[PDB]
């Protein structure tokens, strides 16, 4: 018999946004390709596989820093990055490649999902 | 608000 | 020119709800009339413009431990910090004057609104 | 997916 706002999720994840934005209760750097990038393990678990089975380990959830593969452009993490934390993907022909690699790699199915379409459509 |  | 995924906000939510279910990375325990509450902080603050005050703050975001006002319902708390997590908020006759009285505390402005609303209504 |  619950009621529900329906902009709840959307107003916790611009409020998670926000906090990313001014450097509020970050707890981890992501390395990539010497490109550093701080976020929230919460977060990150949320929205993909890999970090998910990263900070559910008992000796990698206390980490500060994660080294991503040397493979990983940072400019595709910096795209997924801002996925993550508001829901909007910046998706181009000159990085779509970039996106979509390093969105298998991070296990988030729903962008590797439309990368998959996106490049079907151009062939 | 709505009824989910 | 991003593509948005309409569905991604309401995924993370029910993801760190999966998280706060089994007790991980929690990072506070907030203490209601001796009922304890776990919880992460960057969701409280995400929604509640109380805890969002206390967290920021330089000495309290170093807290592990917050007690409310004594004057705070446990079962207003807890239906509370379940919208925080889902969207739902579980408003009942018997609840609601706990429920609203909660909300106005912890400064959720839209929980407030829709009590006020339902009151308004039986009267 | 969506054009926001
Ligand atoms: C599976 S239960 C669960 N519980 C809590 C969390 Cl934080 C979590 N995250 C996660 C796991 C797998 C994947 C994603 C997030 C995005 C994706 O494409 N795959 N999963
Ligand atoms: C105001 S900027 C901002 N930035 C980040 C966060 Cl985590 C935040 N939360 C917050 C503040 C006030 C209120 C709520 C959340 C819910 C409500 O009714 N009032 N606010
Ligand atoms: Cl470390
Ligand atoms: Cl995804
Ligand atoms: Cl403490
Ligand atoms: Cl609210």
């Amino acid at each position: 018999s619950c009621i529900q706002f329906t902009r709840h999720a959307s107003d916790v994840l611009l409020n998670l946004n926000r906090l990313r934005s001014r450097d509020i209760l970050t707890d981890v750097v992501i390395v990539v390709s010497r490109e550093q990038f701080r976020a929230h393990k919460t977060v990150l678990m949320a929205c993909s596989g890999l970090f998910y089975s990263i900070f559910t380990d008992q000796l990698k959830c206390n980490l500060s820093v994660i080294n991503l593969d040397p493979e990983i452009n940072p400019e595709g993490f910096c795209i997924l990055l801002d996925f993550m934390y508001t829901s909007r993907l910046n998706l181009r022909e000159g990085n779509i490649m970039a996106v979509m690699a390093t969105a298998m790699y991070l296990q988030m199915e729903h962008v590797v999902d439309t990368c998959r379409k996106f490049i079907k459509a151009s062939e | 608000w709505v009824i989910p």
